[PDB]
């Protein structure tokens, strides 16, 4: 019925001291059916990173789509997107479908490469930007996740740090919901490089 | 002169001409005659239909379009084709939505509208046929001739092809006579085979050579060929 | 090849003939209109020609009422200059319905002189033979005048004329405001504004006008009204009694 | 009617050759060379800046090499503005194959596409053709390095050094003359500037009036690499194949 | 609903489909063959909306080898993957959506490896080493998430499938008539007409 | 050069539309018709050709009506006339529908006038081969038009178009000199017919019927309505006897 | 959300809270809700959040274009007009309440539109679901010829009277001052009487606290 | 809501409330409900707000665009623009309007447009929810050729008593008089009113 | 009526010329010169105001327009092309980049689709070619400033500085002789000034001359105060004073 909780997953993005983070599960169902335990919600264009709950149909082809809008503007600008332009791009391109709208929730992590500020935000299913500085939150774990991060966290943590908040914040929301979990991935942000580390987590 | 201006029918000679009109107007004076004629009670129509080989048919020139109304042709048959088959479904629209038969007057206003608009667009033709219409309705017989400039015009006799010329003076002395050959389909038909004879030449009417119809007070539209005209000729 | 000459497209000077011959079409009434800007009031005068007999006087015009606000005088065929005035007090009515405020009459003569430009490059198009003068007293700029012609072009003045003694007209009224070192005419009462204009048609012509020989327009603050042969019988008397 | 102005762009001649098709081509021998050669480790691509000035800012100017794809680049011969109407097209069609497949789009694909893109300006639709001439070069995990030229007809053909734009008669000799099977990128480099040294029907060749592209798979790394030379990087390559 | 199931082993994917064509209270058919070979080394397996099915099935079949034709080349199973998911999240958002779930069981000849795609009918694609449509799942993803391994011969992969079929004869409601068994490898398609008892 | 006159609306060096021009021919061409401006309506008359004792006297009606209280007659391409007409009705219920009142004449003299106008725009359509007389009883008085195939008209007092034109403008003046207060409805019957009369002298070779029509506001209640009978033969003696 | 619009003896101000929320979820405590249609005409919204904030840019990119068209400063009139004629099209389906007020050449202006595409005039206007207190105080304290300090005064206590009393809106209060005569002066976070109290206890884990699976270098570059 | 517009010697005045509620608060207790639709037509709206305002737009911009063709357009046209727009789109409207204007020839004229698009010319005419209580009243009360005064009066006490059982009606009273002399604005307050 | 000239009226001729571009190009040599000079920190465009009557009001005529507020553009050939190209400009700017990305276009992207504008009135059926050339100057974050020329054809090309129209051979020429990249905004207007004096008649001065610059931000031609990140409009137009007391220094 609720195309949001009919496969699951959540994601949450955190900015930190010269740095940003965006994590996910990999949970992918069928209401109570586990099938998938592989489906990553992040993807990153460029420098850019954007995270994608809800229905995976869409999930799939929101990705698919902004790889398609950010290849054709590298090749017209003759240079990569920054975050603040891609947020706006996410937005006009879900208000487009106001009537018949993609049913996810969206998360926008980077650093812009010129300012070198750390940038997240977040959507409703039909654009309406949330430009948080701390975390910004998203899945069918969402209230846990908004009680996690506001107990968690605290500005200017550095790379190593956010990385064990985002992690707990992460892992013990996804404990609370019956459609989140089954294996989380976790990408750490920097001007210069990108890590990203798969965490254990319980299989249940 | 000419040559400049009759490339189609938008545009207008120096003098005021529409020349692909007029050569449209040619096609019916190459066409073979048909002859009109009324009283106050019937209408008649008599045509001579022409033949290609003597192997051929002779092909027919009167086309019914309702129980009251119908017309002869002269010039190209398709475009003769397409006005009668307007004319049916004007008819047809009449009795279908105000249960009432189509004036004579009103299918005449009609056809000319309708042949006026092919007159003053780009990439259409002017229609190249002549048309004599006939029929009884609740202001008695008439007769209509329609010509592809958009003319109409209510006659008591008429005709129009090849030599129509002939039978049309004849018609033009014979008026105050058949005009009133009331009640006498018979007399009135008899008159109309000896006008369009005043325009043959070639040959003499024949059996199978010869058409006519007519409608009137107590007669619907109906057409005689062959056996049925041999009483006449 | 010659046919560069039947439509707008270039010919090898880059030259559009159509818009050159429209402009001819122009001067085919042989009328001559001028606009001058008073303190508060902004007026047009238009010589009247009525020739034959047979005529009704009081239809024969080549001013408009465009809307409460807008007057506008075309010197042009009356059919081309009919198309053009139903066409702006259509955009006039419309501008004012989506915007919610009274169109300007800058932007009336902008947007008039846009659909021009239009016909200047649209094959299926022509250019209509006309110019149109259009005038007010906008609620920001105060008196206007603006004009366009069959080239898409328009521009404001100070004051201007047109037909086929457009010039005897201008440099007369170029050597006035020489003269007076001002960009309008300093009256208080559009009567006398309307008695300026007048005076100076005639001196420019060398002519003189009967009652029914004008037409004039007034344009003040929210209104923009034409006089009457007898309103203008009564201007003609006051410019009597100075010579 | 209109009729008496249409000039009927599709037609064939008496000999039933397509008169527009031949003109453009006609306008194409008058725009700056482009040259285009293959090698075993990569393909270069090489074109004359028609018309320059002092003033004209070279940085910030690209008037005959685009980038289509990440693995797929252009050489313009001809009107500029035609051929940014085409690249657009060409780089919406790469995308659309990209979404449906997940996969790069094979280079004869979008070069086919673009062809028959031209080729209906060709025989419908009552409109001048493109007057554009294509030198195309990619790569693709299935013919590997790839070069193609496609002109206003919409015909296309595949090669291993080619030219287009003024003097191509004379460049094709050149070309066929010193082009060797078993080449290396660098030796199609310098081939590619002595060629168009000799063509050149300006004074001297400088950096100023030169574009220059190569597509290599730099072997340390394993992947496919486009680099558009800017301006200096020109100057350089200029010196050391001596021509200074 | 029908029965579907699909696993990768070492060098091929097994696809197994249920026989039975039920309407309403009669079975029509136990010879059901639930399948189209899309390619020499594509197979897809299909269920869902009766008419749907094999309309949608053979739809995308006539695009695959209008596709072979023109290029006189094989789409990779990834290729042909994503271009049946985006022909159903076309149809999710249309008037009247194909309702069928499918699986793509495919041999890439290039990478030399087995590949197996389970796709639903919103266009839900995700890759793996065993799959199922509808209630099948609920029994068979336990049984090969204990008894399966990446190494498995094609023959170990078809004792799996024996398991899980009887476990579906042994607890699902309806008698789905036994299944068809089909293995794609680097030699192609063939089918395994020996399986009403292995 | 020339071929100015060729295509419908193409100016001429002149400024001139020839096309429009042409137009005119046809309708100087046309039997003469007039319209007369009473104290309180107007009165419509025309000359009807009798080509041949064939024709049904006065079944072949000329003049037509628009809405219940407009009138209009024309010379020229009879078809055209019609066609004009056609759209003037349309024109009237679109009015009546929308605003309730009966159509103004002044408005809707602008309605054929832009409709006319609107003909004289484009190459592809020709323009009207008529000149046409209307007018009627509204709000504010009675009115008089005549149209132009340019789609230029005026208000008249008096007005005539067609073969007698010139003969009918001298009577319709004489008229407007000797009555400035103002012609009565059944004295302007009388005087349409004698015009016609007179102005028949261009063309006494053919014999020809008389047609009228009037819209007054006390003889007609501001409806249009045909003159018949012993109105008719009244007005047909009024002339007949002033003819010697 | 509380949003309110009060006109003054030269101008006109608006102010509305922060609190930006999800059913009875807080997701942005400190949200800018005042939204620029051009440079002196200032809205605020209330209702489906996507819908206010992309009426109002689809109208100021139009306003934007018009003034560039006229040669004009841009009318509050006309922002009106646009946005009403645009929202009864949709019939109510775009979900935008919004007060806008402003200054243009021809004085100062406040008006209220709903959603279905029907607008108002006056001097004191609330919107939101903590409209109702806003008004509680503006039909308490308004009175004619407020000076323009008066105005700032009121319409920031109208707003805090939604912040304590209504769930739906909280935290700061924002205000823009439209003078006929100057530049229109946004003032963010005019008020922040809403500070979370420092917490009891660090959260900050020990480096190494959670188990990872597998780590590794992600390719930003081409 | 409760309006009404009354013809009498001199031409006709406009009356209404001005209280515009959603439920049962008071969206705006001042509200305008007299609209000029041009110089001497007017119209008093009731039903959907944001239906008769787009319509009154509507009927404004086509009586501008009519003055400018063909010169002052007459009362009745005004009320048959009205119903134009009301009857062909009665399935998405609920409006329902009372249109009246002074004219020189016909003097002072009423036309009532109720919810199905039909129209009424009428001496005078009450609509809005609170003109059920006052049927009675007006009937009763309501004379022919009154003079500026005695109107002004009889809407004064009518709509006094439509606002007194009437939850949806209240606030001022405003009117809109017009005559050949110009166009008069009149508002009455409740303590006036009130104790009539 | 309805448009039935659906073919090309601009077509290849035996030779290879596209005959209307080549006329359009010819429309705008006869044009009132314009030129664009480029400094280190701005870009200044100028041109004459040919009134074509002194009883006209030659500041209705704007010849130098705002396309965004970083961005301007001027002209040569046909005044009401280039206007009807301003409309069409500043439109695009919007419904094909702000209404996408929420920021203003980068110059090279708004003169791009301009120039597509102008490459389609070249092959779209029924149609000429616009009769202008246009210089658009701007600035944007990642691009620094910048100067582009778009001829009838579509063609669009950056330079450091140029002229266009009638004497442009000989402004060229004056130009290639004082450009040098460490020219500063003032130093460039001053050389805009000498430039432009060569190509007029009559009166040279503030009210017969029109320029404007893309230089720093404009925080008082903004309209409001509040919002840190929003510093003004880089395009600014001279006013009629400000080029007086520059023409006292020529």
């Amino acid at each position: 019925s609720d195309p949001s909780s009919i496969n699951g997953g959540i994601v949450v993005a955190m900015t930190g001291k010269d740095c940003v983070a965006i994590a996910c599960d990999l949970r992918l169902g069928s209401q109570s059916l586990g099938v998938s335990n592989k489906f990553e919600k992040i993807f990153h264009y460029g420098h850019v990173f954007l995270g994608i709950t809800g229905l995976a149909t869409d999930v799939t082809t929101l990705n698919e789509m902004f790889r398609y809008k950010t290849n054709l503007y590298k090749l017209k600008e003759e240079r990569a997107i920054e975050p603040e332009t891609f947020t706006q791009l996410v937005s006009s391109s879900l208000y487009e479908r106001r009537f018949g709208p993609y049913f996810v929730g969206p998360v926008v992590a980077g650093i812009n490469s010129k300012s070198g500020k750390p940038f997240i935000a977040g959507f409703d299913l039909i654009g309406c930007i949330d430009e948080a500085k701390d975390f910004i939150v998203s899945g069918t774990a969402s209230d846990q996740l908004f009680g996690m991060c506001e107990s968690l966290y605290e500005p200017n943590l550095e790379p190593e740090d956010l990385f064990e908040t985002i992690s707990q914040a992460l892992l013990n929301a996804a404990d609370r919901d019956a459609l989140s979990g089954w294996g989380a991935v976790v990408y750490i942000i920097k001007k210069d490089e990108v890590v990203k580390r798969y965490l254990k987590m319980r299989q249940d | 002169f000419r040559n400049n201006y009759d490339g189609d029918t938008v545009t207008f000679s120096p003098t005021g001409r529409l020349f692909q009109v007029e050569y449209a107007l040619e096609a019916i004076k190459q066409g073979s005659v048909t002859v009109g004629l009324r009283s106050n009670t019937h209408a008649v129509l008599v045509a001579l239909k022409r033949n290609a080989d003597e192997l051929s048919s002779y092909q027919k020139k009167i086309i019914k379009c309702d129980e009251h109304m119908g017309l002869s042709l002269a010039g190209l048959a398709p475009d003769a084709r397409v006005l009668s088959n307007y004319l049916r479904q004007q008819c047809n629209y009449s009795s279908l939505v105000f249960n009432r038969k189509l004036a004579v007057e009103r299918a005449g206003h009609l056809l000319c509208d309708k042949a006026q608009k092919n007159t003053q667009s780009y990439g259409g033709r002017p229609y190249g046929v002549g048309l004599l219409i006939i029929g009884y309705d609740k202001s008695g017989a008439h007769l209509l001739e329609f010509q592809p400039s958009g003319n109409v015009t209510e006659l008591y006799g008429t005709a129009i092809g090849a030599r129509s010329q002939g039978a049309k003076t004849y018609l033009e002395r014979t008026l105050d006579t058949f005009i009133k050959i009331d009640g006498n389909p018979d007399e009135l038909i008899k008159a109309g085979v000896e006008a369009i004879s005043q325009s043959l030449r070639d040959e003499s009417l024949t059996v199978d050579n010869l058409s006519i119809a007519i409608v009137g007070k107590d007669t619907p539209f109906t057409i005689y060929d062959g056996e049925a005209v041999a009483k006449y000729i | 090849a010659g046919y560069d000459r039947h439509i707008t497209i270039f010919s090898p000077e880059g030259r559009l003939y159509q818009v050159e011959y429209a402009f001819k079409a122009t001067n085919q009434t042989n009328i001559n209109s001028l606009a001058v800007r008073g303190k508060d009031c902004t007026v047009v005068i238009s010589q009247k020609k009525v020739p034959d007999k047979l005529l009704d006087p009081t239809t024969v015009s080549y001013i408009f009422c465009i809307s409460r606000t807008i007057g506008m005088v075309v010197n042009g065929p009356i059919p081309d200059a009919r198309n053009a005035a139903l066409r702006a007090k259509a955009e006039a009515a419309e501008f004012r319905y989506k915007y919610g405020y009274d169109m300007p009459c800058d932007v009336l003569a902008k947007r008039m002189a846009n659909l021009s430009q239009i016909y200047t490059q649209r094959a299926y198009m022509r250019p209509l033979g006309v110019i149109l003068t259009f005038v007010s007293v906008d609620e920001e700029l105060g008196p206007s005048i603006y004009k366009t012609d069959p080239a898409g072009y328009y521009v404001g003045y100070k004051a201007t004329a047109t037909g086929p003694k457009q010039q005897e007209i201008t440099t007369n009224l170029e050597n006035h405001f020489k003269k007076s070192k001002i960009d309008h005419i300093n009256e208080e009462s559009w009567e006398k504004v309307v008695e300026f204009a007048i005076t100076h048609m005639i001196d420019a012509l060398g002519t003189e006008f009967s009652k029914n020989d004008l037409e004039v327009g007034v344009a003040t603050k929210d209104k923009f009204f034409t006089l009457s042969a007898e309103n203008i019988e009564e201007r003609l008397v006051a410019i009597a009694e100075q010579d | 009617g209109s009729r008496r102005y249409d000039s009927r762009t599709t037609i064939f001649s008496p000999e039933g050759r397509l008169y527009q098709v031949e003109y453009a081509l006609e306008s194409i021998s008058h725009a700056g060379t482009a040259i285009g050669i293959m090698a075993s480790d990569g393909i270069v691509l090489a074109a004359e800046r028609k018309v320059t000035s002092t003033l004209l800012e070279q940085d910030t100017s690209t008037e005959k090499l685009y980038k289509l794809n990440d693995k797929i680049a252009v050489a313009v011969a001809g009107l500029t503005a035609d051929a940014e109407i085409l690249i657009n097209t060409a780089r919406i069609h790469a995308q659309n194959y990209l979404k449906t497949y997940n996969e790069d789009i094979p280079v004869e694909i979008l070069v086919r596409r673009l062809s028959d893109i031209k080729q209906g300006y060709t025989q419908h639709g009552g409109l001048r053709p493109f007057g554009v001439s294509f030198i195309y070069a990619g790569y693709d995990d299935r013919y590997g390095y790839q070069l193609y030229t496609s002109n206003p007809s919409g015909n296309y053909t595949g090669w291993k050094a080619i030219s287009v734009g003024a003097n191509t008669s004379a460049a094709q000799t050149l070309l066929q003359m010193d082009y060797k099977d078993d080449m290396k990128v660098d030796d199609a480099i310098e081939l590619a500037l002595k060629t168009l040294s000799k063509t050149t029907d300006s004074s001297a060749l400088t950096y100023d009036r030169l574009e220059f592209a190569t597509i290599r798979k730099g072997a340390n790394d394993g992947e496919v690499y486009q680099k558009i030379f800017k301006p200096q990087e020109i100057k350089d390559i200029l010196v050391k194949t001596g021509i200074t | 609903m029908d029965i579907i199931l699909g696993i990768r082993v070492q060098d091929s994917v097994i696809l197994a489909s249920s026989k039975a064509v039920t309407r309403g209270i009669s079975v029509l058919k136990d010879s059901d063959d639930k399948t189209r070979q899309l390619s020499p080394h594509t197979l897809m397996s299909f269920a869902g909306e009766a008419g749907d099915t094999v309309q949608f099935a053979e739809y995308i079949q006539a695009n695959i080898q209008l596709y072979s034709i023109r290029e006189d080349y094989e789409l990779s199973p990834q290729a042909v993957s994503s271009f049946v998911r985006q022909e159903l999240a076309k149809s999710i958002r249309s008037r009247r959506p194909y309702q069928v779930n499918v699986l793509i069981g495919g041999y890439d000849k290039k990478k030399n490896k087995p590949e197996l795609y389970q796709i639903d009918y919103l266009g839900t694609k995700v890759e793996l080493p065993y799959g199922a449509h509808g209630y099948s799942g609920f029994y068979t993803f336990s049984l090969l998430d204990h008894h399966y391994r990446p190494d498995m011969t094609t023959e170990e992969g078809l004792d799996l499938l024996k398991l899980c079929v009887q476990e579906l004869e042994k607890r699902m409601p309806m008698d789905f008539k036994g299944v068809i068994v089909k293995i794609v490898d680097k030699d192609g398609i063939r089918q395994v007409d020996d399986f009403q008892a292995q | 050069g020339t071929g100015y006159d060729l295509s419908n609306s193409v100016f001429s060096p002149d400024g001139r539309n020839f096309q429009v021009e042409y137009a005119v021919k046809a309708v100087e061409n046309g039997t003469t018709s007039i319209g007369i401006k009473c104290n309180d309506g107007v009165v419509f008359a025309v000359e009807k050709l009798i080509t041949s004792k064939l024709l049904v006297p006065q079944k072949n009606v000329k003049i037509q009506v628009v809405d219940r209280h407009i009138g209009c007659v024309y010379s020229g391409l009879i078809p055209d006339g019609r066609h004009l007409v056609n759209r003037g009705r349309e024109e009237a219920a679109s009015f009546k529908k929308l605003y309730k009142t009966p159509i103004p004449i002044p408005a809707f003299a602008d309605r054929l006038g832009q409709y006319v106008q609107a003909h004289t725009l484009y190459n592809s359509v020709r323009p009207f081969g008529v000149s046409t007389i209307f007018g009627g009883v509204d709000k504010n008085g009675a009115h008089l038009y005549m149209l132009e195939p340019s789609g230029s008209y005026w208000g008249y007092k008096g007005a005539a178009t067609g073969k007698g034109r010139q003969s009918a403008k001298a009577e319709l003046e004489k008229l407007v000199d000797h009555h400035p207060e103002g012609l009565s409805a059944r004295e302007a019957v009388k005087q349409a017919a004698k015009i016609i009369y007179l102005a028949h002298e261009d063309n006494k070779e053919k014999d020809f019927e008389l047609e009228i029509s009037w819209c007054s506001l006390s003889e007609t209640n501001g409806l249009h309505k045909f003159v018949k009978g012993d109105l008719l033969q009244e007005a047909i003696d009024f002339a007949q006897k002033e003819i010697n | 959300t509380t949003i309110v619009g009060v006109k003054f003896n030269n101008g006109v101000v608006i102010a509305a809270d922060t609190r930006s929320t999800q059913g009875p979820i807080v997701a942005d405590k400190n949200c800018a809700k005042l939204h620029r249609i051009s440079p002196k005409i200032w809205c605020a919204g209330a209702g489906t959040a996507a819908d206010t904030e992309a009426v109002t840019q689809l109208i100021g990119s139009n306003i934007e274009l018009h003034s560039l068209y006229t040669s004009r400063e841009p009318r509050v009139v006309s922002a009106l007009q646009m946005l009403k004629q645009h929202l009864f099209k949709y019939q109510g389906h775009i979900g935008a309440y919004l007060i806008v007020a402003g200054v243009d050449p021809t004085g100062s202006h406040l008006f209220s539109i709903h959603a279905h595409g029907s607008t108002d005039v006056g001097y004191y206007l609330s919107l939101g679901s903590g409209s109702l207190a806003a008004m509680a105080v503006l039909e308490s304290h308004w009175k004619q010829d407020l000076t323009k300090e008066e105005a700032i005064k009121l319409a920031s206590d109208a707003i805090q009277a939604g912040i304590w009393n209504d769930l739906g809106s909280g935290s700061n209060v924002d205000v823009c001052v439209m003078e006929i005569g100057k530049d229109a002066e946004y003032l963010r976070n005019y008020l922040t009487p809403n500070v979370r109290e420092e917490k009891q206890k660090s959260y900050k884990f020990p480096r190494g606290t959670t188990a990872v699976l597998k780590e590794s270098i992600v390719n930003i570059c081409d | 809501t409760s309006i009404m517009a009354v013809t009498f010697k001199d031409g006709v005045i406009l009356g209404a409330d001005s209280r515009t509620t959603t439920g049962a608060y008071i969206a705006n207790r001042v509200t305008d409900k007299l609209t000029r639709v041009h110089d001497k037509i007017w119209c008093c709206r009731s039903g959907s707000a944001a239906d008769t305002q787009a319509i009154a737009d509507i009927v404004q911009y086509h009586l501008e665009l009519y003055t400018s063709q063909y010169g002052t357009p007459s009362t009745e046209t005004a009320a048959s623009v009205f119903k134009e727009l009301c009857y062909e789109n009665k399935d998405n409207l609920t409006a329902g309007i009372i249109v009246a204007g002074y004219d020189d020839k016909n003097k002072g004229e009423v036309y009532t447009i109720p919810l199905g698009g039909s129209v009424h010319k009428l001496p005078y005419a009450i609509a809005g929810s609170g003109s059920t209580f006052i049927y009675g009243y007006c009937d009763k009360n309501f004379r022919e050729n009154m003079s500026k005064e005695e109107t002004v009066d009889f809407i004064k006490h009518s709509l006094s008593q439509a606002i007194k059982w009437d939850g949806s009606s209240g606030g001022v009273i405003r009117m809109v008089v017009l005559t050949a002399a110009g166009v008069e604005r009149l508002i009455f307050y409740p303590d006036e009113y009130e104790q009539l | 009526m309805t448009d039935r000239y659906s073919f090309s009226l601009t077509t290849f001729s035996p030779s290879g010329k596209l005959g209307q571009i080549d006329y359009a190009l010819t429309a705008v040599k006869q044009g009132v010169t314009s030129l664009g000079i480029k400094a280190t920190n701005g870009v200044v465009i100028a041109t004459e105001k040919k009134s074509s009557s002194p009883l006209a009001m030659s500041e209705t005529l704007s010849k130098v327009s705002l396309l965004t507020p970083d961005i301007g553009a001027v002209y040569s050939g046909m005044g009401p092309d280039y206007r009807v190209l301003v409309d069409k400009s500043r439109k695009v700017a919007h419904t094909s980049y702000k209404r996408i990305y929420g920021e203003y276009p980068p110059t090279k992207l708004l003169v791009s689709e301009v120039a597509k504008i102008m490459q389609e009135a070249t092959q779209s059926g029924g149609v000429r070619p616009f009769g202008v050339s246009l210089l658009i100057a701007g600035h944007d974050e990642f691009n620094g400033f910048s100067l582009y020329q778009v001829d009838p054809s579509g063609s669009y090309f950056p330079w450091k500085a140029t002229a266009i129209g009638k004497g442009s051979v000989a402004a060229k020429t004056f130009l290639e002789k004082r450009w040098n990249d460490e020219l500063e905004l003032e130093d460039a207007i001053h050389i805009a000034l000498l430039t432009l004096k060569e190509s007029v008649e009559g009166e040279f001065n503030g009210d017969t001359i029109e320029l404007a610059i893309i230089g720093d931000e404009n925080p008082d031609l903004l309209g409001y105060t509040g919002i840190p990140t929003d510093k003004g409009p880089r395009f600014r137009k001279l006013t009629s004073q400000e080029i007086n007391d520059r023409l006292e220094a020529l």
